C-alpha cells in the first residue's frame, strides 16, 4: 500500500545508483516487494555488483512461478515458490532472506521455503552498485503494479516519487496520484 | 579535576592530565576501563563476555596489570619491533605487574561531529607486549580523536589449541572483538563517535587487524583499518600446526593426555605462570602459539578468503617500511665490510631451506632468487651484498604480502591507500648503513617526538621530525575522521600532495619521508618477482 | 698512371683512381689479382692450392666474377645484414658474373716504411655476398693502410660436408687461409708489411675471424683481429650436422647414394649452377651449410676449444650494437602499437622451442625469460614489448656470445677491446624506433660518409655521420697499426681513452655522437644468459 | 761452446722476464743447452706463465737422470734420460723438441727418446712470463756450469752476457772470461 508504481505499455525501468565511495557489501540480505501483474515470465528487481564482479541478485517469474535466483561466487543458487498460483491478478506480497548461502522465502501467507546448498560456499555479497526495477535490459518488460521495495533500509519506491538525484526512471513507468 | 562518566556498567573516574607542549589541550584519561569478566579459573580457554556491573564509582587513574609473559625469553626475536629488542630492559618496567586478569583498556578523550575512536592493537609477536607502553596522549590532543589502547591475552593464555572444541583457540582475537564490542555499545557516553571507529596496529597486531576483517564477528563493529607493517598471509601470520606445539607445551609442563578435553583441563588446574615461563621454541619464520585457522573466528586460509572476496568492504590505509628485515642481517652489521659471498649464499640457502624445503624446486628456486638479489654491476662490493640480504627478507616477509593485500582489497573495490615510510628518527646503537626498521613508524604516529625521547625510545628529535611526526599524525586523523587523508584538515613539502587511493591497474602510493612525493610502482620488478614467477618454479 | 707491381708469380697491372674528396689522396687498386688454382673439375671439393705463375703482365683493372650463389631464393633473412637484405636489387648487382672461378682478390695501396695490411673477411651468411660490395679505397687512403678484399667458396661449393673423409668440410675456410697465406709471402712487393696483417668482418665473416683464431693452419700468418657483430659459439657460426643436410642435397638433386665417397663423386659432376639454385632450409635460427667441426680446420667445437687456451695471442676488437635482432620483430614493425601479450608469450615461446627444446626446462625457462624481460614498472606499454623482445634476441645472440669470448680471450692474458655503437644513418624505410641494427657499422668503418651515398647505402650523410666515420675509421686504422686505439694518430672523442676489457671490471668504449669509457655493458641480463639459464 | 756461466756455491738465478704486453704464447717449443755438472737432484730450466694460468716447463736433474716435464693444462708429461748416466762432469748438450703432446728429447748422439701420449691433448702453451735458470727458489738449486740456453731462437745467456735491460742476475751466477 505503499509508492505503487504503473507499468504501461511498452516498458520501463527504475535505476537506483549507489554513490561510488558508499557501495555496501552485505552479509545477509532482505528484499520485500509487493506486486500485481498477469505475466507468465518477468523479472521484477535485479541487483548488480560493480564493473566486472559476477555477483548479483535478481527476483522473476518463471513459468508464472515468483522465485529469488543470486549468485554469490561459487555456483548460481535459486530458491523459487512453485506450489501455488501467484499471478492471478490478485496482491500479492513477496519476502526474501538470504544469509550467506542460506535462503528462505515467503509468499502472502504460504509456508516459507527454506534453501540450504550443499558443499562450501561463499557469503558476501560483494560491492552493490545498481538496483535496477521493471527488468527491462535484462530482456523480460514488466507491466503490473510494485509496492514497498524494501532493501536493507533503503526503500527505493519510496523515494521514486521524491524525485531523488540518484533514482533514474526510464520508460512508460507512471506513478498513481 | 576528576570528570567521572557513567558507562552501560557504572560509572568511572578518570584525570586531566596536562601536555608537555603548548600547542596541545588537556587530555582526559581513563586508565583501566574494564570490557571483560577475568578469566582466572574455569572461565580459562573460553572465550570473553560482558562485565559485571559495579554499584558506585569505579577508579580508574592507574594503568591496568600486564598479561602474563615471559618477556626475558627465548622470544621470537625478528618479528619484534627494533625498539622492542634494543630496549629490552626498559620495556620490562611496564610488564612489571603482570596478572591473568589482564582484560582491561585505557581511553584517551581530547578536549564536527561527535570525536571518532582508534582502537591500538599493540604487539611485535603473539607472545609479549602490552597497551601501556603507548601513551595515546599526544595523538589524541593533536587530533581531536579519542585515543583505545587495550590488553588482550597473549600466547599460551590466549591463543592455545588443539585443533577440536576442547580448545578451539583464538582467545586474543575473540578478547579484541570484545573489546571493540565494548566500545561500540559504550563510547558514545564519552563524546565518542560508534560510528567512526577505526582499528590500527603495527607488527603482529596488524596481523590481528587483517584477521578482524575476514571475521564475521566483527561486522558492524568497525569501518575503516590501517594495517601498518604487518599482513594475514604472511608465513607468521596464522599457525597451521597448533597440535603440535600445544602437544609439546602439553608433555613438558607435565601432563599429555591422548585425549584432547582431559590435557586441557589438567592446563586449565595449572598456574599461568607455569605454564607462560615455558620455553618452546617454534621452526624459524613460524610462530608456536596465535592465530589458529578454526572455522569460527577465522573461517579459512586467509590467503583464501580475500581471494575469493569474504570481506566486508572496509577503507584501508596499508604501509611498508623501507628496510624492515634489519634483524636478518644481523651477524653481519659489525663487520667493516659487508656479508661475504660464501656466506651470502648461506643466509640465502637456509632461507630457502626454512621457508620452502621442497625436494623438488629447492636448486631452481635457490639459483634463480640468487641471481635476482645480487647487484650485477657490483659484483664484489661486499656491503651490497648485506643490503641485498637485508632487501631479500624485507621483500618476501613484508613488502609482497601488503602489495598483494592492498591488491586484493582493491579488486573488490574498497578504497586502499598506500604509504611508504622511510625516515627514522637517529637511533643510539643503531648502525649507521641501517634505515627504517620494523616498527619505527610507531614514534611519530603516537607522536613521540612533540614530548621529547623516553626511556623506550631514546634517540634526540630534531625539528624535521616534529614535522614529520605532524605530518603522519594529520594524516591518519584525517583518515579516522572521514576515511580520505586529504578531506577535513588541510596540511599545514607535504602541502602540495595530493594521496592517491591504490587502483591494481597503476599502483599508485606515497613515499611518506623528508622528500615526500606520490611514486608509481613500489619496487615493481621484485614484487612481480615474489609474486608471479616464484609460484611458477 | 698505371703502376705495375711484380709479384711472385709475375706482374700485374693496376690502376691509380683519385677519390672525390680533396683531403683523401690517391689509391692504386690491383682489382683481381688470384691466388688460388681455381676449383673447376676434380678440385671441386678439394682444398685450395698455390696458383700457377703466368708469362707477362696481367690487366689487374676489372672487379672478378663473384662465387656461385643465388639471392633471389631461400635465405636466412635474420642473420643478414640490413643493408643487405633492405636494397636486395642493388645488391644482386655486384653478383651477376657468378662463376666457379671466384678465387680472387682486391688490394687498395694507398699513395713505419712498410704499410699495415688490413684483409676482409666479408659475408652476412655462409650463403652470400663478394667482396666487390665494398670498396675499400677511402679506409686505405684515409688511415694509411693496405686493405683487401677477397672472394672465398661460398654456400654448397665451399662448405658442404658429409663428416667422413669423402668430404671434410670447410672449403671456404681453406680458401680464406690460403689468400691470407698469399699475403703473407707477396705484401711485401706492393709496400706492405708481413708482419702487421689484421684480419676483420662484420656478421657471419667475424664468426670466420675467430674460427681462424683457434685453427692452427692460421699459425704465422696473421697478428691481430677485429670481430664486430660476429662470434664462433653462437647458434649459428658452426654446422653441427652436416651429414644429414648435405643428405637431403643429394636426394634434391638427383643422386643421393649410401655411399658418401659415390655420393661426392657423383656431386662432382653436377654443373655449378644446378646444385646452388635447390633450397635446402635448416631449423630456424640454424645454418644449413658452413663450418664444420672436422679436426682439419677446427679441431673441437669452438666453445670448448677457447675454454681452455687453445689460442695464440692475438690482439681483438671485439663489439656489438645495441639493436641487432631488428628482423626479429618485422611482422609486428607496421602496426599502431607493439606486440600484444597474447603475441609476446607466443613469440617467447616459439625462441625457446626453436633454440633450445628441452623437454625437461620447458615452462620453468619460459617463464623466467619472460619474467626478465619485461620492464615491471610500465608492464602494459605494448610498444615497450618490441623494444624488450628485440633487446632479448640481441642479448641471446649477439651481446652475450661476444662478452663471454671476450671473457675467454682476455682471461689468457691477450688484449681485447671491447666497443658498442650506438649512432645508425638515418634511412628511408627504417622505423624511427629502431637504432643501430646489424652490419650498420659497414658504412663506417670503410669510410662511405666520406664519399657520398651508394646503391648499397640510400642514407644521407650529415656532417656528424662524417665525424663518427673519421673516429671509427681513425680507432681502426690505430688498431691495425700498433694493436692500440689511441698510440699512434690521436683524435668528445679527445679526453677518451680506451681501456683494456678485463675481466674482473668489463671495460668498454660506446661509440657514438656521446662516447664514453663505461663500465658493465648490460651486466644483469649477459649475467642472467652466461650464469643462470645454464643452471635451468 | 758459447756464452759459459758457472754457478757457485749456494747458487743463483738468473732471470729474463718478458715485457707485459709481448708475452708469447706457442704451440712448438725449442729447447737446447750445454752443460757440466755432477749434481743428482737440481732444476735447471724453469718456464712460468702468467698468474692463473697452470701451463709450465721444466728442466729437472733427478736420481742421476735429466729430464723434462711440462704442463700444458691436460696432466703434466715427463720424459727422462733414463738409459744413461750424464752428471760425469763431462760436457753434454740437451736438446728437446715439443709439438702440443708430443715430445722428443735428445742428449749428445744418443737416439732421441720419443713421447707420444694417449688420448685428448692440449698443445698452446698459454702466455710465457718468465724465463728461470738456477731453479733456486723451485727447491733444487743447481750448482755447474751452462752454455747456450736455447729457447725459440732466443739466446738468452748471450743477450743476459749482453746485459740486456730485460735480464736480472741474483746470487752466485757468474761469467766464464
Ligand atoms: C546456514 O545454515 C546452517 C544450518 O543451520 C548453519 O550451520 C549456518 O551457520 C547457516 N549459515 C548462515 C550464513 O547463516
Ligand atoms: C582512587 O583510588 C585510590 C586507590 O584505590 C585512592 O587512594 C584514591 O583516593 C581514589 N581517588 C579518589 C577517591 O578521588
Ligand atoms: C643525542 O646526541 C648526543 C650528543 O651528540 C649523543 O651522544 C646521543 O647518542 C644522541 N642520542 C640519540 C639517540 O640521538
Ligand atoms: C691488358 O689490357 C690492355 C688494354 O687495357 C690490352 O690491350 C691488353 O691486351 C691486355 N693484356 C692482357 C694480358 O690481358
Ligand atoms: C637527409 O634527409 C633528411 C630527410 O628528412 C633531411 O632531414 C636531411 O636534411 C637530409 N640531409 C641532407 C644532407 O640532405
Ligand atoms: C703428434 O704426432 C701425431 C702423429 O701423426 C700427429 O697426428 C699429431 O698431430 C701430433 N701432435 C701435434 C700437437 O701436432
Ligand atoms: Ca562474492
Ligand atoms: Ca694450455
Amino acid at each position: 500500500a505503499g509508492t505503487t508504481y504503473i507499468f504501461s505499455k511498452g516498458g520501463g525501468q527504475i535505476t537506483y545508483k549507489w554513490p561510488p565511495n558508499d557501495r555496501p557489501s552485505t552479509r545477509a540480505d532482505r528484499l520485500a516487494i509487493g506486486f500485481s501483474t498477469v505475466q507468465k515470465e518477468a523479472v521484477l528487481v535485479r541487483v548488480d555488483s560493480s564493473s566486472g564482479l559476477g555477483d548479483y541478485l535478481e527476483l522473476h517469474i518463471h513459468q508464472g512461478k515468483i522465485g529469488v535466483k543470486f549468485n554469490v561466487g561459487t555456483d548460481d543458487i535459486a530458491i523459487e515458490e512453485s506450489n501455488a498460483i501467484i499471478n492471478d491478478g490478485k496482491y500479492h506480497v513477496v519476502r526474501f532472506t538470504r544469509s550467506g548461502g542460506n535462503a528462505t522465502l515467503q509468499v502472502d501467507s504460504w509456508p516459507v521455503i527454506e534453501r540450504y546448498p550443499a558443499g562450501r560456499q561463499l557469503t558476501i555479497f560483494n560491492s552493490q552498485a545498481t538496483i535496477i526495477i521493471g527488468g527491462k535490459e535484462q530482456g523480460q518488460p514488466f507491466q503490473g503494479q510494485l509496492s514497498g521495495l524494501y532493501y536493507n533500509g533503503l526503500k527505493v519506491l519510496n523515494m521514486a516519487a521524491e524525485n531523488d538525484a540518484n533514482i533514474a526512471i526510464v520508460g512508460n513507468v507512471r506513478l498513481v496520484g | 579535576r576528576f570528570p567521572v562518566v557513567n558507562t552501560a556498567y557504572g560509572r568511572v573516574r578518570g584525570v586531566r592530565r596536562e601536555l608537555n607542549n603548548e600547542i596541545l589541550g588537556p587530555v582526559v584519561q581513563f586508565l583501566g576501563v574494564p570490557y571483560a569478566t577475568p578469566p582466572l579459573g574455569a572461565r580459562r580457554f573460553q572465550p570473553p563476555e560482558a562485565p559485571a556491573s559495579w554499584p558506585g564509582v569505579r577508579n580508574a587513574t592507574t594503568l591496568p596489570p600486564a598479561c602474563p609473559q615471559n618477556l626475558h625469553g627465548a622470544l621470537p626475536a625478528i618479528m619484534l619491533p627494533v625498539w622492542f629488542t634494543d630496549n629490552l630492559e626498559a620495556a620490562a618496567t611496564y610488564v612489571q605487574n603482570q596478572s591473568e586478569d589482564c582484560l582491561y583498556l585505557n581511553l584517551y578523550v581530547p578536549t564536527s561531529g561527535k570525536k571518532p575512536v582508534m582502537l591500538f592493537l599493540h604487539g611485535g609477536s603473539y607472545m609479549e607486549g602490552t597497551g601501556n607502553m603507548f601513551d595515546g596522549s599526544v595523538l589524541a590532543a593533536y587530533g581531536n580523536v579519542i585515543v583505545v589502547t587495550l590488553n588482550y591475552r597473549l600466547g599460551v593464555l590466549g591463543f592455545l589449541s588443539t585443533g577440536d572444541q576442547a580448545a578451539k583457540g583464538n582467545y586474543g582475537l575473540l578478547d579484541q572483538i570484545q573489546a571493540l564490542r565494548w566500545l561500540s555499545e559504550n563510547i558514545a557516553h564519552f563524546g565518542g563517535d560508534p560510528e567512526r571507529i577505526t582499528i590500527f596496529g603495527s607488527g603482529a597486531g596488524a596481523s590481528c587487524v587483517n584477521l578482524l576483517i575476514l571475521s564475521h564477528h566483527s561486522e558492524g563493529l568497525f569501518q575503516k583499518a590501517i594495517a601498518q607493517s604487518g599482513t594475514a598471509i604472511s608465513s607468521w601470520s596464522v599457525n597451521y600446526q597448533p597440535l603440535k606445539y600445544t602437544r609439546l607445551l602439553a608433555a613438558k609442563v607435565g601432563c599429555d593426555r591422548e585425549d584432547s578435553t582431559e590435557a586441557v583441563e589438567c592446563l586449565r588446574r595449572k598456574s599461568s605462570r607455569e605454564l607462560v615461563d615455558q620455553d618452546v621454541q617454534p621452526a624459524r619464520y613460524h610462530i608456536a602459539f596465535g592465530p589458529v585457522v578454526d572455522g569460527d573466528v577465522v573461517p579459512d586460509d586467509p590467503e583464501i578468503l580475500m581471494q575469493q572476496g569474504e570481506f566486508l568492504n572496509y577503507d584501508m590505509l596499508i604501509g611498508v617500511n623501507q628496510g624492515e628485515g634489519l634483524k636478518f642481517v644481523e651477524d653481519s652489521a659489525e663487520s667493516e665490510d659487508g656479508v661475504s659471498a660464501s656466506a651470502f649464499d648461506f643466509t640465502v640457502s637456509n632461507f630457502v631451506d626454512n621457508l620452502y624445503g621442497y625436494p623438488e624446486g629447492k636448486d631452481v628456486l635457490r639459483e634463480t632468487i640468487k641471481f635476482m638479489y645480487t647487484d650485477w654491476a657490483d659484483r664484489d662490493n661486499g656491503e651490497m651484498r648485506r643490503k641485498t640480504l637485508l632487501a631479500l627478507f624485507t621483500d618476501h616477509q613484508w613488502v609482497a604480502p601488503a602489495v598483494a593485500t592492498a591488491k586484493l582489497h582493491a579488486d573488490y573495490q574498497s578504497p586502499v591507500y598506500f604509504y611508504t615510510f622511510y625516515h627514522h628518527c637517529q637511533a643510539e646503537g643503531r648502525p649507521e648503513w641501517a634505515d627504517a626498521a620494523h616498527g619505527d613508524e610507531l614514534p611519530y604516529v603516537f607522536g613521540v617526538p612533540m614530548v621529547g625521547a623516553t626511556d623506550l625510545f631514546p634517540c634526540n628529535f630534531s625539528k624535521n621530525d616534529v614535522m614529520l611526526s605532524a605530518v603522519v599524525m594529520t594524516y591518519w586523523t584525517n583518515f579516522a575522521k572521514t576515511g580520505d587523508p586529504n578531506q577535513p584538515v588541510p596540511q599545514d613539502r607535504f602541502e602540495e600532495v595530493v594521496w592517491s587511493k591504490f587502483n591494481s591497474k597503476e599502483k599508485q602510493y606515497l613515499h611518506i619521508g623528508l622528500k615526500p612525493r606520490v611514486r608509481d610502482n613500489y619496487r615493481a620488478n621484485k614484487v612481480a618477482f615474489w609474486l608471479e614467477l616464484v609460484p611458477h618454479l
